[PDB]
């Protein structure tokens, strides 16, 4: 069901089964660079989520190497590397060796994607810094247009990255919001009182 | 405004329209007085026993040719370059700059610094413009998801010990091979000392204050013992930044 649909988790105990398969996985983990230790970001049950498609990984500092090692024990083969320039709103641009005007979000594959429309964008974005931690828009459409219309799934999202086609997970939304009926009704089995624990 | 998009219409890379890309840097010319002649020396480094290139160095500039560096134009795979023995030439306590592209690179470069007994403490970016040319399509790398508009040169440390992780300039002509001179200005306002070494450089990459080494070099002045002779005391720990010892 394509407008914006979430649930407000704990990611670490959700079960993330009842959300079926998607295109398109995009996460903006709190590495512990309230942040996930380096054992429950491993743990996090990812490899249910696709059977054939993309992730993108927001890493940071030592998380660079930290996802590269989640993205590789989730299943994932890193095969690109998006670059988001920040600028202010003139575009001019905004690690104790350097000054940082970037931040890095990690593709990797799973399975053999068919039909995505791989080679539309190139691989830097350049956008304006807004709050701590926010993420530039410009990343849904990039994903959009390589996927149109499939089902995608966000983790670590604010109510500000809800977007339609995706299913946001975050533990700063406001409750639960579900369209989709497979979705519905596997929420309803497996959360009969709508309790998420454990 | 979605640069983005803008690129999907108009063949505009979104970095294109990044705009201005103390004052007191005469930090540059303390650096021109504190550096060594330029010394380079042609070697064939996957025959070359790394350990005469003494003494241990502490800043080293590692620039194997990758193939994907030849997109239309000896290439260096990731597991000829992983058998160098970086190590047996690194100071104690120094540094490493690897270009690693823009592919597998970025996670085989890590494996390569890890190895080295280097921890990564910065990732450099070389963004290309191409204002020149905005109706020029890539041909990507089969796995690749994106156009790739950009390099990657890991800086890593090992031991206890102004400028920003971009460099932008326009996409240079196909065959050519040479990374942006800005990287030797980042390196060297680092202050890291003054032994540097340059694995893969070219005649046209020698500068004062490096030592070059690689295959297509076409003279050597190359001497270890002149070349350590600008090391010995006083002068054994500058940093390259201070002024010279009476
Ligand atoms: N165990 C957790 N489960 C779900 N969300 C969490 C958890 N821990 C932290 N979070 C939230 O994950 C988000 C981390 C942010 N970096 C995400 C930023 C977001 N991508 C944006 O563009 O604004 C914050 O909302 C956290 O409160």
């Amino acid at each position: 069901l394509f407008p914006p649909q979430w649930i407000c988790c704990d990611i670490r105990y959700l079960d993330v089964s009842i959300l079926g398969k998607f295109a398109v996985v995009m996460a903006d983990p709190p590495w512990d660079i309230g942040t996930l230790t380096d054992d429950e970001m491993r743990r996090l049950n990812i490899p249910v989520l696709q059977d054939d498609g993309f992730l993108f990984l927001w890493v940071t500092g030592r998380a660079m190497e930290l996802g590269r090692e989640c993205l590789n024990l989730w299943g994932y083969e890193r095969v690109d590397e998006i670059i988001w320039v920040k600028t202010n709103q003139l575009q001019r641009i905004i690690g104790h060796w350097l000054n940082h005007g970037k931040e890095h979000c990690l593709v990797g594959v799973k399975g053999n994607p068919q039909g995505f429309n791989q080679g539309l964008d190139c691989d830097v974005i350049v956008a304006e810094v807004r709050s701590t931690s926010h993420k530039p828009d410009e990343i849904y459409g990039m994903i959009e247009r390589l996927s149109p219309g499939t089902r995608k799934i966000e983790l670590f999202g604010r109510p500000h990255n809800v977007q339609p086609n995706w299913i946001t997970l975050g533990n700063q939304l406001d409750g639960i919001h579900l369209l989709d009926p497979d979705v519905v009704a596997r929420f309803k089995q497996r959360y009969p009182d709508g309790i998420i624990s454990k | 405004n979605d640069y983005c998009q803008h690129f999907v219409d108009t063949g505009h890379r979104p970095q294109n329209f990044i705009r201005d890309v103390e004052l007191i840097r005469l930090k540059d010319e303390l650096i021109a007085k504190s550096n060594t002649p330029p010394m380079y020396l042609q070697a064939d480094i996957e025959a070359f026993d790394i350990r005469e290139l003494t003494p241990k160095f502490d800043v080293i500039l590692l620039e194997p040719p990758l193939e994907e560096y030849y997109r239309e134009t000896k290439c260096w795979t990731w597991d000829d370059i992983m058998k160098l023995e970086i190590d047996e030439i690194a100071a104690p306590r120094s540094f490493i700059f690897l270009w690693c592209g823009s592919g597998e690179g970025l996670d085989l470069g890590r494996v390569c610094l890890r190895k080295w007994g280097y921890r990564r403490c910065e990732d450099i970016c070389w963004i290309k413009t191409n204002k020149n040319n905005p109706g020029k399509t890539k041909t990507l790398d089969p796995k690749a998801v994106f156009q790739r508009t950009k390099e990657h040169c890991l800086m890593g440390i090992k031991g206890t010990v102004v400028d920003i992780d971009l460099i932008i300039t326009e996409e240079p002509e196909i065959g050519n091979i040479e990374k942006p001179v800005e990287i030797f200005h980042i390196i060297e306002h680092f202050c890291l000392g003054r032994r540097r070494l340059h694995l893969f450089g070219r005649d046209s990459t020698i500068r004062p204050g490096w030592l070059t080494v690689g295959p297509t070099l076409t003279n050597s002045n190359y001497n270890a013992e002149t070349y350590a002779s600008y090391f010995s005391a006083p002068n054994s720990y500058l940093t390259g930044c201070t002024e010279e010892i009476e």
